[PDB]
């Protein structure tokens, strides 16, 4: 199931998150607070469970399923997963949608790229780290390139985390061989935030 | 209704991981629901493991 | 083939088989017994 990576809204506004790949009505959505267990906020599409506010509503149109949260509040900040029965008895889950009700204001990310050190190359290892921080929303994709052609190997990216200033931050780790590092002069790191991208490049 | 997980938090590779759930407030005999597991790798999505039920049919 | 009066259509015709025919009859409803109490001493079994 395909769930949007991120979602944002101000308190009182209404957010509608979608899900696709559901041919049946068994669609259900879950809410998981960070450092806690997931909780089912909806089941059998629109139907609500016990102790769940009316503002949560499930909907499915065609092959697309949708959840709607109106009247946003602090406690609505979490990761939202969707799931449904498929075929005979197997069940699958989406990637989940991260909805944040954190405080203002929006901001462009900040990238600082560090090439491998002299002591690191001695271990016959080469690692480049992109440091991205101070961005809103808290979901950002990172891409790597060598000279021109993109680099699809050695990419380790982790989920961003909120800072003391309430701005999110993330770091991507690229581990390769020293041979391809010295051969290729420049290594580019592309960081995509809300359509607009921020790039950095380093050469020995 | 409370579900309490128990077992080794640290297991070595290639070995056998064993976990046991202790239910409280409900019977496993009940045919109203299935019982199983769902694991969530660190900073990742929810993946279905499996479930079973002794409440059977004629075959 | 057995019949009381054969040419007579008013009489039933009894047939005896050679090989037995496998037949399955099941109750594809898994039920429970209420065992309600209409006492003193009596208990009726309702279909749950
Ligand atoms: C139709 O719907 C029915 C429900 O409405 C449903 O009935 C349920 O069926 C399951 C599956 O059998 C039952 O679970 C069993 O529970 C047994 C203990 O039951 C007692 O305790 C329960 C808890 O309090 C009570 O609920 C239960 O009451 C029931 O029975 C009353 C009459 O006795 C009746 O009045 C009630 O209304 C109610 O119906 C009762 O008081 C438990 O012992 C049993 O485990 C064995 O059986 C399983 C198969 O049935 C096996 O899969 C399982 O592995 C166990 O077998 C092993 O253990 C046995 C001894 O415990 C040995 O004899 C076996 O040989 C075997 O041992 C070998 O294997 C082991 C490994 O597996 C090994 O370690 C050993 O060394 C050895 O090698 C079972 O879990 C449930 O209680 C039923 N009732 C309800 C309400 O759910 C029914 O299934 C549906 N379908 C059909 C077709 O009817
Ligand atoms: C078990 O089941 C079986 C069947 O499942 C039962 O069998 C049934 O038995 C009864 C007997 O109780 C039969 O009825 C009797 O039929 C005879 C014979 O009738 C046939 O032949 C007649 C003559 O045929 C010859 O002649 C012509 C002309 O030359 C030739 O072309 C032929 O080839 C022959 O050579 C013919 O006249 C009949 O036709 C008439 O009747 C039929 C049937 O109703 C009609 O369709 C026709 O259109 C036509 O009208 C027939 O082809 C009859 O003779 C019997 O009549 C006696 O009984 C009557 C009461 O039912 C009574 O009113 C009559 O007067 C007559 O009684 C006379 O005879 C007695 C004996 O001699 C005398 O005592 C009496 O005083 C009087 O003189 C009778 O109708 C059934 O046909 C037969 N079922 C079938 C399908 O055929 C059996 O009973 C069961 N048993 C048990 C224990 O359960």
């Amino acid at each position: 199931l395909t769930q949007p990576p991120s979602a944002s809204g101000s308190p009182g506004q209404s957010i509608t998150i979608s899900c696709t790949g559901t041919s049946n009505n068994f669609v259900s959505w879950y809410q998981q607070h960070a450092g806690k267990a997931p909780k089912l906020v909806i089941y059998d599409v629109n139907k609500r469970p016990s102790g769940v506010p009316d503002r949560f509503s499930g909907s499915k149109s065609g092959n697309t399923a949708s959840l709607t949260v109106s009247g946003l509040q602090t406690d609505d900040e979490a990761v939202y997963y969707c799931g449904s029965l498929v075929g005979n008895w197997d069940v699958i889950f989406g990637g989940g949608t991260k909805l944040t009700v954190l405080g203002q204001p929006k901001a462009a990310p900040s990238v600082t790229l560090f090439p491998p050190s002299s002591e690191e190359l001695q271990a016959n290892k080469a690692t480049l780290v992109c440091l991205i921080s101070d961005f809103y929303p808290g979901a950002v994709t990172v891409a790597w390139k060598a000279d021109s052609s993109p680099v699809k190997a050695g990419v380790e990216t982790t989920t961003p985390s909120k800072q003391s200033n309430n701005k999110y931050a993330a770091s991507s780790y690229l581990s390769l061989t020293p041979e391809q590092w010295k051969s290729h002069r420049s290594y580019s790191c592309q960081v995509t935030h809300e359509g607009s991208t921020v790039e950095k490049t380093v050469a020995p | 209704p409370q579900l309490q997980e128990s077992g080794p938090t640290l297991v070595e590779a290639s070995e056998t991981l064993s976990l046991t759930c202790a239910v409280s407030g409900d019977s496993t005999a009940a045919c109203n629901s299935f019982w199983g597991w769902v694991r969530q790798p660190p900073g990742k999505g929810l993946e279905w493991v499996g479930s079973l039920s002794h409440c059977a049919s004629y075959w | 083939i057995r019949s009381e009066n054969i040419t007579n259509n008013a009489k039933n015709i009894l047939v005896q088989f050679n090989t037995p025919v496998q037949i399955n009859c099941t109750r594809p409803n898994n039920n429970t017994r209420k065992s309600i109490r209409i006492g003193p001493g009596q208990a009726f079994y309702a279909t749950g």
